[PDB]
């Protein structure tokens, strides 16, 4: 029912990787085999059709292949954007009744660092209006995708009613993420700083707001 | 070319039937069936089934039971019907144009090579027939091609997708506040402003800035949960006016807020 990918696979930048597809004599046996792309938040690319064919637009790096009752993809000159989960398919029986694989996610290793970037915005006045006060973190252009995020007022440090995304892939191929620290309006007023401090890799970015000099 | 769009319900209630139909067009769609592949959070792509050009559907086998897919040509849309939904069918649901084909394929029967691949080995024999083989014992023996079936499937083009949600819970609009800066930010020539979709259920939410006229500099964050169970995200502006436009299809709810950046005047 099920076509046996790898779970994860890692791979260098500017090298080659493969990944495998096994199956029985009813699926991959009969020996027409399709491969897809799947970057998160994207709508999934058919690569490769027929074990060997590749689809439009699909530049001659990737390379499909068959033996028996495996079939593998090939990714060479790997690059940022290859970074995605791969998924084999297969006709069994019928060629109306198809069979996915159960995928297989690609890292590629080797990129360069890069610190986040930080925006912090305050509470809007209509917002606190309604006696509550919502601070947005906004973290973008990291890699590798890990962040941690503390927040402070006044020197001290704030765990109260902070609620921070996981990093998710960004259009570059980079890695976003946000957190909210969510307060009553007196809540806001009370204190001279809030501060968001986002920490990559052992070294921290920080961004503050001054709630009496924010008008 | 191809042009898939998926419509339909974001939410559904469990027990009930999922509907959706899918808007195709394009000179591509000859020679394809419009298919529907889905795929739930932590899960694998799943087919479920496609109906083709001579007007019969073929399904999943687990899933033909609750599955019926049909079409309507003069209005040119495929539709999907699930029946007897549970949180199992909560995905994103995938329009497709499909490959299907049953081929026969000819080859040379178990241990014997073609006649057109053998350089200046060819016995003689290959003049009267399509493959050859040899043994010391009798020599070159020969036959003709042996004849199989191919079954050929590929997806050829995908729709965006769209994201349904089976669930007995209602829904919650969300509220849209103005991002600005301090007014005692340290400055830069940069402004940088945003919108905060603060406080629905479920999703998606949509973010576009200036309908759809404002795109470089625009950055749209996934949604953070709360323990209150409602959603929230931002969408931010680096760089005239600035709308973002703001659509919550599950509470069929569209909003425009106009976003400044703070006077720092008094105002």
């Amino acid at each position: 029912a099920v076509l046996n990918q790898p779970s994860s696979v890692s791979g260098s930048l500017g090298q080659r990787v493969s990944i495998t597809c096994s199956g029985s004599s009813s699926n991959v046996g009969n020996g027409y085999v399709s491969w897809y792309q799947l970057i998160p938040g994207s709508a999934p690319r058919t690569l490769i059709y027929g074990d060997t064919s590749r689809a439009s637009g699909v530049p001659d790096r990737f390379s499909g292949s068959r033996s028996g009752n495996t079939a593998t993809l090939t990714i060479s000159s790997l690059q940022a954007e290859d970074e995605a989960d791969y998924f084999c398919a297969s006709a069994e029986d019928s060629s109306s009744n198809a069979v996915f694989g159960s995928g297989t996610t690609l890292t590629v290793l080797g990129q360069p660092k890069s610190p986040p970037s930080v925006t912090l915005f305050p509470p809007s006045t209509e917002e606190l209006n309604g006696n509550k006060a919502t601070l947005v973190c906004l973290i973008s252009d990291f890699y590798p995708g890990s962040v941690t995020v503390v927040w402070k007022a006044d020197g001290s440090t704030i765990t109260r009613n902070v609620e921070t995304t996981r990093a998710s892939k960004q259009s570059n191929s980079k890695y976003a993420a946000s957190s909210y620290l969510s307060l009553t309006s007196s809540d806001w007023k009370s204190k001279g700083s809030y501060s968001c401090e986002v920490t990559h890799e052992g070294s921290t970015v920080t961004k503050t707001v001054k709630p009496s000099e924010c008008s | 070319q191809v042009q898939l769009r998926e419509s339909g319900p974001s939410l559904v209630k469990p027990s009930q039937t999922l509907s959706l139909t899918c808007t195709a067009s394009g000179l591509s769609l000859s020679d394809k069936a419009v298919g529907w592949v889905r795929q739930a959070p932590g899960k694998a792509l799943e087919w479920l089934g496609s109906i083709d050009t001579g007007g019969s559907a073929g399904y999943n086998p687990g899933l033909k039971s609750r599955v019926s897919i049909t079409k309507d040509n003069s209005k040119s849309q495929v539709s999907l019907s699930v029946r007897g939904v549970t949180t199992e069918d909560s995905a994103t649901y995938y329009c497709t144009t499909v490959h299907q084909k049953t081929q026969l394929t000819k080859s040379c029967p178990d241990g014997y090579s073609d006649c057109y691949g053998c350089g200046a080995y060819c016995p003689y024999g290959c003049s009267g027939d399509d493959c050859y083989s040899y043994s010391s014992y009798g020599g070159y023996t020969y036959s003709s091609y042996s004849s199989t079936y191919i079954y050929e499937f590929f997806v050829d083009a995908w729709g965006q997708g769209l994201l349904v949600t089976v669930s007995s819970a209602s829904t919650t609009a969300p509220k849209v506040y103005p991002l600005s800066s301090c007014c005692g930010d340290k400055s830069s020539s940069t402004v940088t402003l945003g919108c905060l979709v603060s406080s629905y259920m479920p999703e998606p939410v949509t973010v576009t800035w200036n309908s759809g006229a404002l795109k470089s500099g625009v950055h749209t964050f996934p949604a953070v949960l709360q323990s209150s169970g409602l959603y929230s995200l931002s969408s931010m502006v680096t760089v005239q006016t600035f709308t973002c436009n703001v659509a919550h299809p599950a509470s069929s709810t569209k909003v425009d807020k106009a976003v400044e950046p703070k006077s720092c005047d008094g105002s």
